RNA sequence: GUUGGUCGAUUAAGACAGCAGGACGGUGGUCAUGGAAGUCGAAAUCCGCUAAGGAGUGUGUAACAACUCACCUGCCGAAU
């Protein structure tokens, strides 16, 4: 499986299906149709990583927000962290109502077990 | 964790932890966690978190008789038959009475495929239809008692048959193509090898919940307490109706056997 | 009837169903002794084959 | 047997089975001990089981 | 048994079952004593009960 | 190589070798952006369940993965 990447409301895109395999092992624009509806959420912006599910004769991503999707969006911010937690390179800190609803609805599609667990969360796969 | 090191795994403190939580609870269950993988594991234990929870524990663990020593009880080395453990496998305490916690084990199991050089906990068998597989080697398919033959240029399965019997252990081979024909023939979970729960040990024939064959046994005592009570002549409350039907089988006798009018 | 599975379980054992053992069996159970019914059931049953009996019954 | 007879009892006299009040009384009383891990199965079949229909039939 | 023929052969006649009249006597006219405790639970037995059912019923 | 020493560790609460098992979840709330739960790459480091399973030694699916070993068990019975 090869991912593949995309950007909201896109289909049938030559940059993304071609040079990467057109999903499924064939039939590009079959994933394009599925992830078009599905992946138009929050603004287009920056590349949604999308991480990739084969069917039978049919390629399709469900977004959901998986941790993966929500990854560079979140912040919003077009450079990065880099070197991080001694000198943050922007200034877009996200908010803590913004973080605690985003992390949630990861915490149901990860194979999350306790509710009690988003307090331990966090240091070494995130501001790390 | 943080401490990756082989520096302290604590010895004697985590002894406590094992002891406090014996202390607690009334059962003590013991189950082999060995069989199931880790992400599996979670999935069976949450259920069973919401009762009392479980905690897992290394050689501590075996020196059953301080646990029991510091409450009062009887389910260490020497009272309970033997201590079962296993690799990888903690002591699972729970709320949940000894037929329940059987059941929310058995009703919950997350299916995998066998695993290699373990023995079989069940019959591996394989169904009819195509494989699902290009041709390639179908040679190996035959070795493992997979039968097989090219029609339509492909392999396909010309008819279900057991590839390998119970205590039989699991070839490379034959898990590798049981997983890529999705049979995954054990469902895996905690089986359950022993319960100490209230003073006493229960060994699995508690567990189970077969009885139909109670039933039989039932049946055959009340027609004992039946064919007793036409003979004797006792107008108690099952017998009263008995009694009679034998004076009445007197009657009948004579006239059956004979053609006498009465 | 009480009484009849309590002499039955003495006939399995290969204790003597007599008025002593029938009815402590009765007490265990949980109904109560009614004086006549375990010495008369007891008095009644013996010297009578019950193997054949069971056997029997059409 | 000896453990299929002890619930039989109780049924028939019209006494629940339960462990300690007269499930091991009745065996005890006869002078045969109860085991006390094959016990609790027996009692189990008397709980959520309609013993009535059992009682009409014969073996 | 001594108990059951009696009050059965009374049942035939139409006759209830007594204690001196018919109950005792048929086994008195076989040389037979009757137990006492006994007979009062067969005479019993013929009182509150629909004893046409019984004979109606084979075995 | 073999010898006796010295200073620390670990060890009958069963360690250390070797099999056999497990080596996951909080987790790709995050950065290389095409991308990387550890893993073409980089500053980093603690929990859940814990006895365990590195926010990572490699094998690798340009993804996941399981696999390996380092961590501990079952086996083992005395040192390492």
């Amino acid at each position: 499986d090869v991912f593949v990447r995309v950007t909201g409301g896109e289909v049938g895109a030559a940059s993304s299906l071609a040079p990467k395999i057109g999903p499924l092992g064939l039939s590009p624009k079959k994933i394009g149709e599925d992830i078009a509806k599905e992946t138009a959420k929050d603004w287009k912006g920056l590349r949604v990583t999308v991480k990739l599910t084969v069917q039978n004769r049919q390629a399709k991503v469900s977004v959901v927000p998986s941790a993966a999707a929500l990854v560079i969006k979140a912040l919003k911010e077009p450079e990065r962290d880099r070197k991080k937690v001694k000198n943050i390179k922007h200034s877009g800190n996200i908010s803590l109502d913004d973080v605690i609803e985003i992390a949630r609805i990861m915490r149901n599609r990860s194979m999350a077990k306790e509710m009690a667990g988003t307090v331990k969360e966090i240091l070494g796969t995130c501001v790390s | 964790m943080a401490i990756k090191r082989t520096k302290a795994e604590k010895k004697v403190a985590y002894d406590k932890k094992l002891c406090q939580l014996l202390d607690e609870y009334t059962k003590v269950l013991i189950a082999v966690a060995d069989n199931v993988g880790s992400n599996q594991l979670q999935e069976i234990r949450k259920g069973l978190r919401g009762d009392s929870i479980v905690l897992m524990g290394k050689n501590t663990l075996i020196r059953r008789c301080i646990k029991v020593h510091a409450d009062n009880t009887g389910n260490k080395e020497f009272l309970e038959l033997m201590p079962l453990l296993v690799g990888n496998v903690g002591l699972i305490f729970t709320k949940g009475d000894l037929k329940e916690v059987r059941e929310e084990v058995a009703k919950y199991k997350v299916g995998a495929p066998a695993r290699v050089g373990l023995v079989a906990p069940v019959d591996v068998v394989v169904p009819p239809g195509n494989t699902g597989l290009d041709p390639s080697q179908t040679s190996f398919f035959q070795v493992l008692n997979i039968p097989t033959k090219i029609n339509k240029g492909t392999v396909e399965i010309i008819t279900p048959v057991e590839l390998i019997k119970k205590g039989d252990k699991v070839g490379s081979s034959e898990s590798a193509l049981l997983a890529k024909l999705g049979i995954r023939p054990f469902s895996y979970g905690l089986v359950i090898t022993n319960v100490y729960d209230s003073g006493s040990v229960f060994s699995p024939e508690v567990l189970d919940l077969t009885e139909d064959d109670l039933m039989e046994k039932f049946a055959s005592g009340v027609s004992m307490v039946a064919s007793v009570s036409l003979a004797i002549s006792y107008p108690t409350i099952a017998a009263a109706p008995h009694m009679f039907l034998n004076g009445y089988k007197n009657v009948l006798a004579v006239a059956v056997e004979t053609e006498y009018s009465y | 009837v009480a009484c009849t599975l309590a002499a039955l379980i003495l006939h399995d054992d290969g204790i003597p169903i007599t008025s002593e053992k029938i009815a402590t069996v009765v007490k265990a159970a949980g109904i109560k002794v009614e004086a006549y019914w375990p010495a008369l059931f007891a008095k009644l049953l013996e010297k009578r084959s019950v193997d054949d009996l069971i056997l029997s019954v059409g | 047997m000896k453990f299929i007879a002890a619930y039989l009892l109780a049924y028939l006299s019209g006494n629940a089975s339960p462990s300690a009040e007269d499930l091991t009384s009745i065996l005890e009383s006869v002078g045969c001990e109860i085991d006390n891990e094959k016990m609790e199965l027996m009692l189990s079949q008397v709980k959520g089981k309609d013993i009535t229909e059992l009682l009409a039939a014969g073996r």
